[PDB]
């Protein structure tokens, strides 16, 4: 048996198709994210918003919930219906059963969606992954990542394969048992891993940090300048 | 190759099933459609395999209202399937609007059916290319509508096989400010151009839209008229 | 076509006449060469023409033969005319329509990247359609640019129908300039071709005509061929 | 002959699930163990990333606290059966008003197993390992995409599971007290997977007849560490 | 063969169907959105240049949809009809569960969102249509915005879409203008744009489709360029090549 | 070959060879034994072990209490085919309150096994069945197969290796008809020795048997029964 | 006339297969080669040429002209650890 | 040509009825033949009853057909195609007397039959009827007329007509014949029928090889002729 | 080869192999005949042993659900009891709605349109069986019908079907079907049965024959050979 289609499997048990949905994702761009001492912080990158294109119908980042947002890399149609469906998800969920949205559940629905989208044939499996952020572990922050093969796993830092390689080593090598402390060390872990990241000259870097507390905040790009050259000067001194 | 299936693109982002039947139209008997100032006329001829038929047991020119007239080049049984689904989207039309068809709005909605084919392997879309005129607002209207699902408007066309030719001769023949009785004229000698054989009124049949109303001419009509062209 | 000119001898014939620049900058030599246009317009006409300047062995190669299609000698043929050509060494090898199999292009790409342009042997490789194939190819050690054939200009078209007009008899006053400007987008072999169909129109009346009116309905049969279905073509893709 | 499920090989077998057996090798080892003291099951972990929170893999999962469960294949087919499992195992509760008996948990699962070429899909490529202590006293159970369930003393099932199967067979006996079994376990799991047996790398759970929950087992692997 | 199917994936994790789609649309047209204030244009030029094909409707590939929508089409054309009549329905649905103009943006969104579910599933082909619109409204006011088969909306200060695509993208970036950009300077660009991605030499305006949306009327109203202004701009556009070539 | 699609497809030869390899996947089970006499049917299933720390696969199934099955095959479809019995005997009971005669349900399971055999989009149930069962019309031992056709036989075994116990009940039928329940039990278990191989004995482990009477409704009898019949077995000679 | 069936070794083999070739290697005679061969897997014998030969090459990159009992098993988690990645 | 004629929905690159001629060579592999011949107040239809085999019942193999009191059939293809087709015919004429309460003409059905074969054409589910229609009826107050109706779904109304093997051969027959106006009565227009029939298959033939149906403005209720009939009318053409 | 693969695919000429498949199939089962004197219809089916395994009755090929049709098979047992259950459906539906019996030829010809039904789709196969349709009707006449699997059905004076057809077709032309009476026709029924390859190649087969007439108040049932024995023993009154 070979690859050709969705629910065949290979002579050895592999399912080929989802591992190109895997890889499909794996040419999509730099994702990485963290959780610190109480805040989560994301790095948008790779963007290169070219002059006449605006940067704002980029979407980098979209707010699923007040305590859950997302961007997701690859395909931005697969992206876009998958935001629309976690937004209806927990929205609807609040609304209408006796208790609130945690996390957790949007977790387990988004995963399986795409368990459901990727199980039968006639139906292409999102080409996307996503690193999530959740905010109300008891008021506690938490970390997932989801994957086109219907997967999901939680995670003190996680990033996707572009950035992966690179980003992703280096994380492991340099990610402290110790929580970065407080948020500014967070964001300044975060503008270390886009410096990992290839070019870090500002032009499409955005930042969005959730303090798990606190609601989403935005990130300027002045303040990623900023940061990005307290870090520069902070290697400078490293000597 | 890529033709085998309707729902795939080809590389050079062609569709070579829809292709394909363009050709069927190609293989339909050639109809000449053009207008005039004071209406429009589709002629079309039409040959038999042998005398044993009626001639006159079925027609090629139908209307879709009273003021309507419709032509086609293609294979009969789907031009008269989709006849019958044009009709009854008009009749469908005047109960929701309580007005008949407009020409604009029955060439897209019928074009949007014939789109409906175009989807899946397990339906095939019509051989078959219309030519649609109508009188709306006072003044006379043509289009045409083919296989791909769209829709054009056309001073002069005609299409069949041999069609370049009458390309050829609508170009340099065809002026926007023909009468009705010199367009009927010019359609017969550009199907007898396109066609082979003596044209008679059992070869050749026309239907010429009025402002008040549309009309297929009669056999008797067509004798006239197939007579001293020139 | 003049662009087109200057930018293969900067790339063939004058990595043939000043060997010393590139060594004197310490360049690897460009290597390979690829042309987009219409097919021919000068494509296959522009290769027999700089091979002939520089007086190398000039290799022809139709894209037919490069897609034998059932694994005829792809692996290894392409490998003969290169061993071949380092034999016969300044030498120019010259292929045509490469949109007429994965195997050998592997095959080619090795070879592309392997072969030494210690000999002055260079590969122009020609086509004809913008194909996805094409821009893969555009890769480090293999081609170095983008010549473009533009379809050719009025005037432009003119020189065309003045090459051949050499042999061509005239009238009292044969204005070519009018001539010219009747057929907008035609490409290059169909100017000659109308001077082609001006030829036969000769026989039509078995004696010197080369007449303006001749030119006039030599436009005209071929035009159509160059014509007729792109008509429908409009009422196809739509 | 691999189109599809619904189509028989030659030989009468089906050449498109047996390939739903073979992706039970690329799934993690599992080891579970059926003794007169108690139920346990061993998982192995071989840690991806320290930044992987360890419990995030759900091989080592609870349908209800009379019952346990461990897992060997795809993730998401995985969480789908668990999912399927502690439905069956509440709405049996709440028509009954009493514990779902480990065997119809399996057999029940199994009934969403069946269904990958009848109704009207594809194998999911999981095979699993039940624990249960019940009405019919401590009670271990194994059940592979085919369908088939069975009774087991002790199994195995995973990437290098044959070796792990063979010694286990070599060792155990369907008398032996709960500890040495889990010993005889974390030995094997020791040997085969990568290294000296830490909380990261492997997870371990029981049950136990008198104990009817918590078969997880959190940081008091640290008897197991210095013990083996 | 790994490009038979919408549905599935190939070895090097590519989609060789939607690929094929946005080649479609890249011989459909030469449709474009100009960068300008004061008022917003669309400029589209027809290959159905002929003595005889009529254009009843008076335009073929401009299509309004509000008091302040607008749209222009290049790819294919039983595609592009049945995408814009759905638009159409879109916003007759939010007009009439919200009583509110719909955003722009919004509306975009979910035309790509359901042309991305159109590619998504089995036996379904990707709409090969690429279509600008234009737009005010009270979020962003003046919106200019693009879209192609694969889901994907592109918000753009100006953008062209259809053949010769990169000849027009480069001179945009060259002959760019910002801010006080006015809709007439946009009316030259486009002018010049579409002469030099078309072969021609002194551009006829039948050639040519523009439609543009002015915001002074502010109560709205969207505009369909006839013949005379057009040629008026062309022969504006051939005393400024002149007076340029005047300045050697 | 082309002619191996789903069993829509009819060989030229006459034969659909799905079918075939639905006959191939009931010999592809073990072995299995049904035999009756005139007051009692009894079926003895030779229970498959995996290893010495794991139970064998049960091969006798109870539908109701008056009828009785036996597989052999892909344990899915049999597991299917058995929950399809238990539901029509349920409704024979809720509808007239009647114990279902064996003869009508194995020909509603026929009808059931068939209409696959026409369909496409459904393999046929690829599983070999041994039924055993009593109704007021008379006692009853019957076999079915994936070609949806069955069989009733005096006695019956299916699976690999049965040819020599099928000798066995080909030799002794003489001697059943007015056999007691002992000797049916211990003729049956006979047979099942005929299929044995050198190296491997019945046990009580992997001996499955299922008895059913006009005056004993139908239950299976596994090691616990299989401890006393296990005595006036005929040895194994040479 | 005669099939003969060859199948992967077994504890008892792969010992035996250790001491064959291990014999002809430059090693100490004090190696636990049991514990070796149950510590492999299902690996065939050229599994364990390939392992004596790769615990050579351990020895050979340090230059000791007696390969050690670390090397062979160095050379058991290089070969058999990393095709079972 | 091969490869694009094996599904009826796929047009060939010519785009050609490849699966509608499949369904012609069908019907001819069935060695019969059958004709309709229109008169001047009258229609005739007549056509072979090659009977096989003498154990056979005759009743029980007869093609000529009544799906209405006053309207004829006359069939040409498989058994089983032919009887499905006229319970079809016989079913869509049920329906139109309830729906409209009038007649449904000859023409009606046809044509209704021709639509419903093109859309079994028009779809990929099930293979087209591999049989050709041909009926007779009288029409108010203007006189008879025969329709031949085909798997194509072609429709048209036929002054003469040919089904079965020999089509070429009996529709030169009938052309040779139509050419001279006459009084084309009922005893010519049935001798016309037979005779041509008596040559294009050149045998001699005994009564029961044939079945002969007629229906005429005089005598509207459709009538299958009855051997004792068939040898008048032989002996007729005898002269 | 090729255009084969479906009942749904036209061969480039001709009709579908798949419908010729199923009656070659048809071709090769066991013999089943059926002839019908004046007033009755008589029908004879040969079975083979399988092992002495068999149950001497069982899986046998004679099945009869209706008030006046009796109905014997040839073909593949299982699409065999399939056609019984659609053909007793049928019945029972006619039954219930017009109130009375149905005509053996609107019966036969239901039965066989939804056979040929059977084979216009490609998700559906031609059945593997033929089998026979016996009856008579006080009010109209005397019927008897074949059907095949290809959906074609006709009226017989006699019929065979299985691997005797030709010879067993001869073996009823000698027959004067027009005036005997069913008491004969039983007897040369099962001589015909025996003659025409009872064990040639065979080991050895079971007969069973099935009855239905006027005599008999136009109900079916099977004619027990368990009495009076006389149409065996007439069978091999032939063996020499
Ligand atoms: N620019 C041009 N000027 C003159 N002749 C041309 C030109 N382009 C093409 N031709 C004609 O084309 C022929 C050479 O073949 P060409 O079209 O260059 O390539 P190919 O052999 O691939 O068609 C010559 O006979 C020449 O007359």
């Amino acid at each position: 048996s070979y690859d050709r289609a969705i629910t065949v499997f290979s002579p050895d048990g592999h399912l080929f198709q989802v591992e190109y949905a895997q890889e499909a994702v794996k040419k999509g761009s730099t994702a990485v994210g963290v959780r610190g001492r109480d805040i989560v912080v994301l790095g948008v990158e790779k963007k290169s918003v070219a002059k006449l294109q605006d940067e704002r119908t980029v979407r980098k980042i979209c707010a699923l919930d007040d305590n859950v947002c997302m961007a997701f890399a690859g395909l931005t149609a697969d992206a876009r219906i998958v935001i629309n469906r976690a937004r209806v998800e927990c929205q609807s969920h609040r609304l209408t059963v006796e208790d609130p949205v945690t996390v957790e559940y949007i977790t387990r629905y988004i995963a399986s969606l795409k368990q459901r989208y990727t199980q039968s044939n006639g139906r292409r499996p999102f080409g996307i992954s996503a690193l999530i952020v959740g905010f109300d572990f008891d008021g506690t922050p938490r970390l997932y990542q989801t994957d086109p093969s219907g997967t999901y796993h939680a995670w003190k830092a996680n990033a996707i394969g572009r950035g992966a390689k690179s980003v992703r080593e280096f994380l492991e090598k340099n990610y402290t048992d110790e929580a970065i402390e407080t948020d500014d060390l967070t964001i300044k872990l975060v503008i270390k891993a886009l410096l990992e990241v290839v070019q870090s000259g500002g032009k499409n870097i955005e930042l969005a940090v959730m303090r798990r507390d606190q609601s989403l905040k935005i990130l300027n790009p002045e303040e990623i300048e900023k940061y990005v050259a307290e870090i520069e000067k902070e290697k400078e001194e490293n000597e | 190759g890529y033709s085998f299936s309707l729902t795939t693109f080809s590389p050079s982002g062609k569709l070579v099933q829809i292709e394909y039947a363009l050709a069927a139209v190609a293989g339909g008997a050639p109809s000449v459609g053009i207008k005039a100032a004071n209406g429009v006329v589709l002629a079309t001829e039409k040959k038999q395999k042998s005398i044993l038929y009626d001639e006159r047991s079925v027609h090629k020119v139908e209307p879709i209202t009273k003021h309507i007239g419709l032509v086609y080049s293609g294979m009969g049984p789907d031009y008269r399937v989709l006849v019958h689904r044009a009709r009854k989207l008009a009749q469908q039309y005047y109960l929701v609007y309580q007005e008949p068809i407009p020409t604009a709005q029955l060439v897209q909605r019928v074009a949007s059916v014939m789109q409906e084919y175009t989807q899946s392997g397990g339906v095939r879309p019509f051989g078959v290319s219309l030519l649609i005129c109508g009188w709306n607002e006072g003044r006379p209207y043509l289009f045409q509508s083919d296989p791909s699902g769209a829709y054009f408007a056309w001073k002069a066309t005609a299409h069949g096989k041999n069609y370049v030719n009458g390309k050829t001769f609508l170009e340099h023949h065809y002026n926007e400010d023909l009468e009705l009785e010199d367009a009927i004229h010019t359609a017969i000698l550009t199907l007898k151009e396109s066609f082979e054989g003596q044209m008679t009124e059992d070869n050749i049949e026309v239907g010429i839209c009025n402002e008040a109303g549309f009309r297929r001419l009669t056999p008797t009509e067509v004798k006239d008229y197939l007579a001293a062209i020139a | 076509l003049d662009k087109q000119i200057k930018e293969i001898k900067e790339v063939i014939e004058l990595p043939v006449k000043h060997p010393e620049l590139f060594e004197a900058l310490g360049i690897a030599q460009p290597k390979g060469v690829l042309l987009y246009g219409p097919p021919g317009t000068g494509k296959t006409l522009l290769a027999r023409a700089v091979a002939h300047h520089t007086d190398c062995t000039f290799i022809r190669v139709s894209g037919s033969e490069l897609v034998q299609k059932f694994i005829g000698e792809g692996a290894r043929m392409v490998r003969e005319l290169f061993v071949m050509a380092r034999e016969h060494a300044p030498s120019i090898i010259f292929m045509d329509e490469i949109d007429s199999v994965q195997r050998t292009m592997l095959e080619l790409l090795n070879q592309l990247d392997g072969f030494e342009a210690t000999k002055n042997i260079k590969v122009i490789m020609a086509t004809n359609r913008i194909d996805i194939l094409d821009s893969a190819l555009l890769r480090p050690g293999r081609i170095d640019r983008k010549i473009e054939f533009p379809p050719p200009n009025e005037e432009a078209r003119l020189d065309i129908l003045k090459i051949h007009s050499r042999k061509m008899n005239l009238t009292r006053g044969i204005n070519l300039r009018k001539i010219a400007e009747l057929m907008p987008g035609a490409s290059g072999a169909e100017v000659k071709g109308v001077c082609t169909e001006a030829g036969m129109y000769a026989l039509r009346e078995r004696r010197v005509h080369v007449t303006q009116e001749d030119f006039e309905m030599a436009v005209a049969k071929v035009m159509q061929k160059d014509s007729e279905k792109n008509m429908s073509i409009k009422k196809l893709w739509k | 002959y691999d189109r599809g499920v619904n189509t028989f090989s030659p030989e009468g077998r089906l050449f498109q699930v047996e390939y739903a057996i073979e992706a039970i090798k690329l799934g993690s080892t599992a080891i579970g163990i059926q003794t007169s003291e108690g139920v346990c099951l061993a998982v192995e972990k071989r840690i991806t990333s320290p930044l992987m929170e360890p419990s995030s893999i759900e091989k080592i999962v609870e349908i209800d606290a009379h019952i346990g469960c461990a897992m060997s294949g795809l993730i998401a087919d995985a969480k789908t059966l668990i999912d399927k499992a502690r439905v069956e195992t509440q709405n049996h509760w709440f028509t009954y008003n009493e514990t779902m008996t480990v065997e119809s948990v399996t057999q029940a699962v199994s009934n969403l197993a069946l269904q990958f070429g009848e109704e009207d899909s594809r194998p999911f490529g999981v095979a699993l390992l039940f624990g249960g202590v019940d009405e019919k006293g401590p009670q271990l159970f194994h059940m592979d995409p085919s369908g088939t369930f069975v009774q087991c003393d002790a199994r195995a099932i995973g990437s290098a599971s044959e070796g792990a199967q063979s010694s286990l067979q070599e060792v155990y006996h369907k008398s032996m007290t709960l500890k040495e079994a889990i010993k005889s376990s974390l030995i094997i799991l020791k040997q085969v997977m990568e290294e000296k047996l830490n909380a990261t790398n492997i997870e371990l759970a029981t049950v136990q007849p008198g104990q009817n929950f918590h078969m997880f087992t959190k940081e008091e692997l640290e008897e197991v560490i210095k013990d083996i | 063969r790994y490009d038979s199917r919408t549905t599935i994936f190939s070895p090097e994790g590519r989609l060789y169907q939607v690929e094929y789609a946005m080649e479609a649309i890249g011989h459909a047209g030469t449709c474009l959105g100009i960068l300008a204030n004061d008022g917003v244009l669309l400029a589209a030029e027809r290959r159905n240049i002929h003595k005889l094909l009529d254009e009843v409707f008076f335009s073929e590939k401009i299509y309004k949809l509000n008091e302040d929508m607008a749209c222009s089409v290049a790819g294919i054309t039983s595609d592009a009809n049945v995408l814009t009549n759905e638009l159409r329905l879109i916003a007759q649905r939010y007009l009439l569960q919200y009583q509110e103009p719909i955003p722009c943006e919004q509306l975009v969104t979910a035309l790509c969102d359901i042309k991305q579910a159109y590619t998504q599933f089995g036996g379904k082909r990707p709409f090969g249509v690429s279509l600008l619109y234009i737009g005010w409204d009270k979020h962003y006011g003046f919106q200019l915005y693009q879209s192609d088969p694969s889901g994907n909306y592109g918000g753009w200060k100006a953008t062209c879409i259809g053949n010769n695509s990169a000849a027009a993208v480069s001179m945009l970036k060259q002959d760019y203008k910002e801010g006080e950009m006015t809709l007439k300077s946009a009316l030259a660009l486009a002018i010049k744009v579409l002469n030099k991605t078309m072969d021609v030499s002194k551009l006829s305006a039948e050639k040519v489709e523009i439609a543009t949306l002015t915001r002074e009327n502010g109560k709205t109203v969207i505009r369909v360029l006839k013949q005379k202004e057009v040629e008026q701009l062309i022969k504006k556009h051939e005393e400024e090549e002149a007076k340029a070539e005047r300045e050697k | 070959n082309q002619y191996d699609n789903d069993v829509t497809v009819w060989s030229p030869q006459g034969r659909i060879h799905q079918i075939e390899y639905a006959m191939e996947a009931v010999k592809q089970g073990s072995a299995t034994v049904g035999l009756k006499s005139k007051t009692h049917a009894v079926l003895v299933a030779l229970k498959r072990a995996q290893s010495e720390l794991a139970a064998h696969q049960k091969k006798i199934l109870h539908v109701d209490n008056h009828i009785g099955i036996s597989i052999a095959g892909l344990t899915a479809d049999a597991r299917l085919l058995c929950n399809f019995m238990r539901q029509e005997c349920l409704d024979s009971r809720f509808v007239f309150d009647r114990p279902l005669p064996v003869s009508r349900l194995v020909s509603l399971i026929g009808s059931k096994t068939q209409i696959p055999t026409q369909r496409y989009g459904r393999r046929p149930y690829g599983v070999g069945l041994l039924i055993a069962g009593y109704d007021d019309m008379g006692p009853h031992i019957f076999q079915t197969c994936p070609s949806a056709n069955y069989f009733d036989c005096r006695a019956m075994s299916i699976g690999a290796r049965s040819q020599s116990a099928r000798t066995y009940l080909e030799r002794h039928m003489s001697e059943f008809m007015e056999c007691n329940l002992n000797e049916l039990v211990k003729h049956g278990l006979r047979a099942l020795r005929e299929t044995l191989p050198a190296e491997q004995d019945l046990t009580t482990k992997n001996v499955s048997i299922g008895i059913v009477g006009k005056d004993l409704e139908f239950t299976i009898y596994d090691d616990d029964d299989v401890s006393p019949f296990l005595e006036g077995l005929e040895e194994r000679p040479q | 006339d005669r099939k003969i069936e060859f199948s992967l070794p077994d504890l008892e083999g792969r010992t035996h297969i250790f001491k064959i070739h291990a014999r002809s290697m430059s090693v100490e005679r004090d190696i636990r080669f049991e514990l070796l061969a149950r510590l492999c897997p299902n690996s065939t014998g050229a599994e364990i040429r390939s392992v004596c030969t790769e615990a050579g090459m351990f020895a050979i990159r340090a230059r000791r002209k007696i390969a050690t009992e670390k090397d062979f098993l160095e050379a058991v988690n290089k070969v058999i650890k990393s095709y079972a990645k | 040509s091969a490869g694009f004629d094996r599904h009826i929905t796929i047009f060939s690159p010519e785009g050609r009825l490849y699966q509608v001629e499949y369904a012609f060579k069908a019907i001819n592999q069935g060695g019969l033949t059958s004709v309709a011949v229109r008169g001047k107040d009258c229609a005739v239809i007549v056509t072979q009853k090659k009977v096989p085999d003498k154990l056979l019942d005759s009743s029980t193999v007869t093609h000529l057909f009544k799906i209405t009191e006053n309207i004829g059939c006359v069939m040409t293809g498989m058994t089983a195609d032919s009887r499905s087709q006229v319970q079809r015919a016989r079913y869509e004429a049920a329906n139109w007397k309830y729906k409209y309460g009038y007649e449904i003409p000859v023409d009606m059905l046809c044509k209704r039959i021709a639509d419903i074969s093109q859309v079994y054409t028009q779809n990929a589910e099930m293979r087209p009827l591999g049989c050709c229609m041909i009926l007779i009826g009288i029409d108010e107050e203007q006189g008879p007329q025969v329709y031949k109706c085909d798997p194509a779904g072609y429709y048209c109304g036929f002054k003469a007509t040919a089904a079965g093997v020999k089509q070429t051969e009996s529709t030169s027959f009938l052309e040779k014949k139509v050419k001279k106006k006459f009084d084309w009565t009922f005893e010519q227009t049935v001798e016309t029928a037979i005779t041509c029939l008596s040559t294009v298959l050149s045998i001699d033939f005994k009564p029961s090889e044939i079945e002969v149906g007629v229906v005429t403005v005089e005598n509207p209720k459709f009538r299958i002729l009855t051997e004792a009939e068939i040898d008048a009318h032989l002996v007729a053409l005898a002269e | 080869t090729g255009y084969d693969l479906s009942a749904s695919t036209f061969s480039p000429d001709g009709r579908v192999f798949q419908v010729e498949y199923a009656m070659k199939a048809v071709e090769n089962s066991s013999t089943a005949i059926g002839i019908r004197c004046k007033d009755g219809v008589v029908f004879g089916v040969e079975k083979l042993v399988l092992s002495k395994l068999y149950e001497e009755g069982s899986n046998k090929r004679l099945f009869n659900v209706d008030r006046h049709v009796g109905m014997a098979v040839a073909g593949l047992l299982a699409d065999a009891r399939s056609l019984a259950d659609i053909a007793r459906e049928e019945a029972s539906n006619f039954r219930s709605n017009f109130g009375y019996n149905i005509p053996l030829k609107h019966l036969a010809d239901r039965v066989a349109m939804y056979v040929h039904a059977y084979t216009l789709y490609s998700a559906v196969r031609p059945f593997g069986c033929s089998f026979m349709l016996g009856s008579y009707s006080v009010n109209d006449g005397a019927q008897l019908y074949m059907i095949d699997p290809s959906g074609v059905s006709y009226g017989y004076w006699g019929c065979a079907i299985g691997k005797a057809r030709q010879a067993a077709k001869t073996e009823i032309e000698k027959l004067q079907m027009k005036e005997m009476t069913c008491r004969d026709i039983v007897k040369e029924v099962a001589k015909i049965i025996y003659i025409v390859h009872d064990e040639v190649k065979d080991k050895a087969f079971e007969l069973e024959l099935s009855w239905v007439g006027e005599l008999t108040n136009g109900r079916h049932e099977i004619v027990p050979k368990d009495i009076r024995e006389e149409a065996e023993k007439y069978a091999k009154e032939s063996l020499k």
